[PDB]
């Protein structure tokens, strides 16, 4: 009846929002400069919000639009410091290198020698380099030159930063919080029951891959499959994996780095030659497994087309060489991986011992994916190289009898595939409500 | 706003067990316990039990102690503050005499003295 | 007792969540958030704080302007306008939490922040010719 | 009514203006003041933020030690000495402007500064004299 | 009379250096920490600017929660446990320093801060249930 | 008037071996050099 405004500082309220979101770390340098990240808690503070359903929608989400330009700035500012090889776009005098292998691998990598500045601005100097055919193109003789020479500057990568991903955590500031999807079952969109709240979310590697998802998240029943509107083949499809279906990669050949000095201060990283066999990069992944967690995916895939329909998987339909293949980084190195044998498989209405592996190629000088004029070169690496890791999703796309085959080679469907269960609100603490109170 | 369908109106004969179905739209289905009332003819309205949605937690009548099943099935969000749900009524050792019309009401508040109180009724249903 | 933590009952009823006010209070100003170093992560974090500040100090200033500093819950003399919510005290307090809540209040909240302006100014101002004798 | 705006009575009497102080006391921390990016406009809107929050922090503190927090109109202990101003109360109030005040009690201003500063603080060194027993 | 300075009676007793908080207050957000440019200077002034008003507002922060905003000297409802300090008052305030005091209750002062800002938190719900009559 | 309060009865302990100032002076002078040298010319032509 008598009632008044009574005023209350502190009442759990939020609402969506964006905001500038910095990072925490777990404690020499690598490119995503996690050494200058706060230290993450080593007790992540997880407070569940019972009686508590939010909307999620990640395709509208902005941590990840706020990691995808992170992540590129975090590149371009790890670049800044290094080596202009502009220099080394000169007329390359190019022979195939050794092993009489096989028809049509010799040209895979060759031997080129040039003419390259010195210290002294007035003597030349004639060196060589051994190249992946991939980063060079013919001129039309055996004359060669470097594939960005007309289209982009290259800035080779400072040696001693590591290409290794760290896991990076994402905090908010304070007044605002973040909140979670702890549904086990969750599409990526809609009310989602189960929440918590949460200071920082978990430790996300920053890993760009293709068509496979690398040390990604895994699902804990089932296997997910997302995308905004999966009745439009125009948006990739993101399936997550629950087991992680293991991979193996090498690059076998034992390369060495010549150093060359282009000019005082200036020094280019040169492929010197190969110590023992010269053998062909490529990755394991049991055949077994595989055949399991890609029937896992058909299962889920008929709640959306139809338990009589039949759907097939089918390698790549073209594009850049970065989206037909399985491209990522292993020990430094920039693979290119023809997956044709894990996307030829048809599957009806309703090995054991061997795997298949993969012939992956190499690139050094690699192109930047959003943008032209600005190229990488990544210095080579010494030794044998072996990464192992899992695949714990994918990235494909249908075309509209149903066939799917993968790709996306744009950056913010990785970060996706991590943050869906991720949300940025802002606390609101100030609330007016009645009560039978009167000052004075 | 809150709505309750009730199911049909079941015709059975003495000795059998019936089942009837709350469905509810338009609120949270956990915020409120689920009662079960019946208006007979020979007595007065006889309040069954009601039970929790949201801790599972039961209270009937001594009249229905060892008689009556009360299950409730985990709700569907909707929206923040809305769901759907579903609330089952079941009789054991069953006759004729229990013959009259079936209500199902949620609670009325959420907190303080008068929190199970049946507020919001279903269209009720007819029976044998 | 209970302790849900920082917004552990934001769920909860009106009258429940305003009991553990404190726990959302003290953790507007802190979370984690010593050289100023521009990097990409310096320049994030250099934001990060001076936001903190500016929407902790946007909310002080109008508990300072309705004469309510330093109070989790105080007590006015702004009368509820019953078209602002004509819900009673027992269906708010005992059945709605703070989110729906504010979800209905919204569109009269500049309308009461106005009127709490207003009462606390004259209010000061009775105080002084209270005190002029 | 009247509502001139913010500063809309600095023309006017002094007791006019103090009428409606909550009218500037609001604009002190808000305008129109989310990335933080450091181009050329970006340094400049970082500087405009800092700077706000700061002077106004400056004053709220000088309103903490004078025993004055929250408070537009506070009453103190320090009598007027009437070599900062032999004025009068009605040829101040219903006379002067708050410019044309604040003009000739300048070079005193730091004088009761101090004296508003240690009244206060001896002020709560009696409270709790008498709240020891 | 005496007038060290700023803090002039650290080493000095509890209860004589309890006289002279003031000293001490005004000089937490002042010094002498007017473009922004962004200068190895510059980004080194801006540090100490925004980093004096976070540490500024932490302690009002806990001021607030605790009830006593805007005093030097509050006194509370939170018992002193003996087993924080077994020592009598005169052994204290004319006896030790507030930095010598600060060292051995330094273990509980975690302990301290829980208690004073749920006694305020409940007192703030008493006054309400009082008023509302 | 460079303000220089005494502090009577107080000892405090000092470490000029693990004082931070001069680290932080050591990187501040490093950086004004680097701060003072961004604008200026490049002599590698000079390097025949
Ligand atoms: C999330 O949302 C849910 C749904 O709203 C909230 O659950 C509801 O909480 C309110 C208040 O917290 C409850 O209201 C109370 O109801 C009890 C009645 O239950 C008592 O009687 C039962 C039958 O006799 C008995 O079994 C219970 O005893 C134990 O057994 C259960 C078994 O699960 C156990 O869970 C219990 O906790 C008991 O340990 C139980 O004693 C009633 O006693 C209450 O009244 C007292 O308190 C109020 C003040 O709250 C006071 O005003 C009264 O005078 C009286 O003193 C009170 O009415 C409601 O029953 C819950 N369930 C619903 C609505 O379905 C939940 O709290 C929310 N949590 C969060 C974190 O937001
Ligand atoms: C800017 O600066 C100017 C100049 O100083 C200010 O103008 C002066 O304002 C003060 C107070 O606001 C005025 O003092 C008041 O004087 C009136 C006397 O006028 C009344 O009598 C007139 C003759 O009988 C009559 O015509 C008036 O009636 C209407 O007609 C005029 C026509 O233009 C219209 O403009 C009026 O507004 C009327 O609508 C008028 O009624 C007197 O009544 C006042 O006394 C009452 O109020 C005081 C409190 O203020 C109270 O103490 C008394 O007991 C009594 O109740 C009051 O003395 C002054 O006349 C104005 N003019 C001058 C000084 O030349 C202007 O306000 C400033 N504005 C701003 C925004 O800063
Ligand atoms: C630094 O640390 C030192 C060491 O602790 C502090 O010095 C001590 O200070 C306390 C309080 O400030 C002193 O206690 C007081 O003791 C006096 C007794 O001295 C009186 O009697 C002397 C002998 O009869 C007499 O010579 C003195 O008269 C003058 O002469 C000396 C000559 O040097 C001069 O220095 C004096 O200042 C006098 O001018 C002196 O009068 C006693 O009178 C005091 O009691 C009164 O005051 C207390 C309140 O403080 C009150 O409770 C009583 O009822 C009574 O009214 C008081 O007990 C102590 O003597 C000092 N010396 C020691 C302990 O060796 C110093 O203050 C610290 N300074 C800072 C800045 O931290
Ligand atoms: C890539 O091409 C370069 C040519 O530009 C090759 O370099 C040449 O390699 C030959 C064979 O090893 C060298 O000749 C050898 O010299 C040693 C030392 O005197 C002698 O003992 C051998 O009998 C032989 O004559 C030659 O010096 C060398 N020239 C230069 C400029 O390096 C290089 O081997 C090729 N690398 C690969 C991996 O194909
Ligand atoms: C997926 O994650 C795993 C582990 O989290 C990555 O494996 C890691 O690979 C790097 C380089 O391939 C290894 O570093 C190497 O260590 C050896 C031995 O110390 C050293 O000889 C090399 O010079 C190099 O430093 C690292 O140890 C290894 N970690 C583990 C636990 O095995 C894998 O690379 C990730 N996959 C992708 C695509 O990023
Ligand atoms: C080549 O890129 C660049 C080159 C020069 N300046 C740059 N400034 C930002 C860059 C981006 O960060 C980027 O475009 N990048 C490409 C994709 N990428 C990979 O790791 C990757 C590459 C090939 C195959 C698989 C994974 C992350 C990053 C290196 C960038
Ligand atoms: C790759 O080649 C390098 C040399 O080009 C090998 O390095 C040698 O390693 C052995 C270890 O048994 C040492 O005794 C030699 O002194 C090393 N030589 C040099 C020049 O470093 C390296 O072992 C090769 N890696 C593999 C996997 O075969
Ligand atoms: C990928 O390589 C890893 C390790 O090189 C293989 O895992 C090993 O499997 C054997 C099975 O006999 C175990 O005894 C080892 O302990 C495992 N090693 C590690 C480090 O776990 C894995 O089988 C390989 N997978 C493929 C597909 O090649
Ligand atoms: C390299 O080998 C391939 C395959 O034998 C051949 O076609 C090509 O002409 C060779 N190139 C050079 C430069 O020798
Ligand atoms: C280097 O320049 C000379 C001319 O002085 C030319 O004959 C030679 O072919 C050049 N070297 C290469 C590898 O093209
Ligand atoms: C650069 O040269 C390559 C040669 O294969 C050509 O395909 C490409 O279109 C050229 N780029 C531009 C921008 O002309
Ligand atoms: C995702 O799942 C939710 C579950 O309620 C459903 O409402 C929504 O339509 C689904 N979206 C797609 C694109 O399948
Ligand atoms: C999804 O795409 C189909 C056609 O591809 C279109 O008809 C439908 O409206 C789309 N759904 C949404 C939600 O836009
Ligand atoms: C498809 O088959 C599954 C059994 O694997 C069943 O649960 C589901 O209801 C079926 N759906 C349709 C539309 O037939
Ligand atoms: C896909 O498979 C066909 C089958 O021969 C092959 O011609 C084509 O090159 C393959 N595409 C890729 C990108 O591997
Ligand atoms: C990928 O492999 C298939 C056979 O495994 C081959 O026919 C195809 O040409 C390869 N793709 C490319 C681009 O070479
Ligand atoms: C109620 O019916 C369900 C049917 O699944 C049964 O499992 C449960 O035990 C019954 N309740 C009691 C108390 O027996
Ligand atoms: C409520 O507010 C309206 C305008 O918002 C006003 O017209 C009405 O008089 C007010 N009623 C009461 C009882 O204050
Ligand atoms: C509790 O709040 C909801 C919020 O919409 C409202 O619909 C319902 O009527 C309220 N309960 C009572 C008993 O008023
Ligand atoms: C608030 O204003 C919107 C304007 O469209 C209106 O639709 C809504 O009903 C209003 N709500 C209340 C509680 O007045
Ligand atoms: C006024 O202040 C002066 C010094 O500014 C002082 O000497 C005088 O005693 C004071 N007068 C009164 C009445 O306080
Ligand atoms: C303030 O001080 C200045 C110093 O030159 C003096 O000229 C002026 O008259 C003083 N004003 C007052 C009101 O004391
Ligand atoms: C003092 O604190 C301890 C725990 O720190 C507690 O067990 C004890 O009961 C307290 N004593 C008093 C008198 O409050
Ligand atoms: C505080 O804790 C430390 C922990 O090692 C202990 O050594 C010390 O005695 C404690 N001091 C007090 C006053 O409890």
């Amino acid at each position: 009846e008598n009632l008044w405004v009574t005023v209350y500082y502190g009442v759990p309220v939020w609402k969506d929002a964006e905001t500038t979101l910095f990072c925490a770390s777990d404690a020499k340098h690598n490119v995503w400069a996690t050494h200058a990240c706060v230290p993450t808690d080593p007790n992540p503070q997880e407070i569940h919000l019972e009686n508590v359903t939010e909307e999620f929608n990640m395709w509208k989400n902005n941590m990840v639009e706020q990691m995808h330009t992170d992540i590129i700035s975090l590149w371009d500012q790890s670049l800044k410091p290094c080596v202009k090889l502009t220099p080394l776009c000169v007329t390359l005098q190019c022979t195939n290198v050794t092993n009489a292998i096989t028809d049509d691998m010799r040209g895979e990598l060759k031997n080129c020698s040039f003419n390259m500045t010195t210290e002294l601005r007035d003597k030349k100097q004639k060196v060589y380099s051994l190249f992946y055919r991939l980063d060079v193109v013919q001129i039309n003789n055996k004359e060669y030159r470097l594939i960005n020479c007309n289209t982009s500057a290259i800035t080779q990568a400072c040696p001693k930063v590591s290409f290794e991903p760290i896991p990076i955590h994402y905090c908010a500031p304070a007044g605002f919080a973040i909140l979670k999807c702890k549904d086990k079952k969750f599409n990526g969109t809609g009310p989602c029951p189960s929440v918590s709240t949460v200071q920082c979310t978990h430790g996300i590697k920053p890993v760009v891959s293709t068509q496979l998802l690398l040390n990604g998240s895994l699902a804990e029943e089932e296997v997910m499959i997302r995308s905004e509107n999966i009745t439009n083949n125009a948006k990739n499809i993101l399936v997550q994996f629950n087991t992680p279906v293991q991979i193996n990669c090498t690059r076998p050949n034992n390369n060495t780095r010549k150093s060359i000095r282009i000019g005082p201060g200036q020094a280019f990283y040169a492929t010197g030659d190969i110590i023992g066999d010269i053998r062909q990069a490529h990755c394991n992944v049991s055949k077994a497994t595989w055949n399991e967690t890609l029937g896992k995916v058909v299962k889920q895939l008929r709640k959306h087309f139809g338990n009589n329909t039949i759907i097939r998987f089918a390698n790549s339909s073209g594009g850049d060489l970065e989206v037909t293949t399985h491209s990522f980084n292993c020990g430094g190195e920039f693979f290119y991986c023809n997956t044709s044998g894990l996307f030829n498989s048809t599957w009806i209405s309703n090995g054991s011992n061997d795997s298949i592996t993969l012939p992956c190629r190499i690139k050094q000088i690699i192109n930047m994916w959003q943008r032209i004029g600005q190229a990488m070169y990544a210095p080579p690496i010494q030794g044998v190289i072996r990464c192992v890791s899992n695949i714990t999703g994918l990235i494909l796309t249908r075309d509209g009898t149903e066939t799917f085959r993968p790709g996306g080679g744009d950056m913010r469907d990785n970060w996706r595939s991590e943050l869906y269960k991720y949300k940025v609100v802002k606390i609101e603490p100030l609330g007016v409500a009645p009560t039978r109170c009167k000052r004075r | 706003q809150g709505q309750l369908v009730q199911s049909g109106a079941t015709t059975t004969k003495p000795g059998s067990s019936v089942k009837i179905s709350c469905k509810t739209s338009g609120y949270r289905f956990n915020f409120y316990h689920i009662n079960w009332i019946r208006q007979t003819a020979g007595r007065g309205p006889e309040w069954m039990g009601w039970i929790s949605p949201y801790s599972g937690d039961k209270n009937l009548a001594p009249a229905f102690q060892d008689r009556v099943n009360m299950t409730t099935d985990t709700e569907v969000p909707v929206t923040s503050f809305t769901s759907t749900g579903a609330a089952y009524m079941e009789i054991r050792n069953l006759t004729s005499d229990d013959t009259g019309t079936y209500f199902c009401a949620k609670g009325l508040l959420r907190d303080g003295s008068s929190t199970w109180l049946p507020y919001l009724w279903g269209q009720g249903t007819l029976l044998t | 007792a209970v302790f849900l933590g920082f917004l552990g009952a934001a769920g909860s009823t009106m009258g429940a969540a305003s009991m553990t006010l404190t726990v959302q209070a003290r953790n507007l100003l802190s979370g984690i958030v010593h050289l100023l170093k521009l990097t990409v992560w310096g320049i994030k974090q250099l934001q990060a704080r001076v936001l903190a500040v500016e929407r902790y100090l946007r909310d002080q200033q109008l508990l300072g302007i309705w004469g309510c500093s330093g109070k989790l819950i105080c007590c006015t003399n702004v009368p509820w306008n019953s078209s602002w919510s004509n819900r009673n005290l027992s269906e708010i307090w005992d059945n709605m939490t703070w989110l729906q809540w504010d979800k209905e209040i919204s569109n009269y909240t500049q309308i009461i922040y106005g009127l709490l302006e207003e009462s606390q100014n004259q209010q000061e101002k009775n105080e002084q010719d209270l005190l002029a004798l």
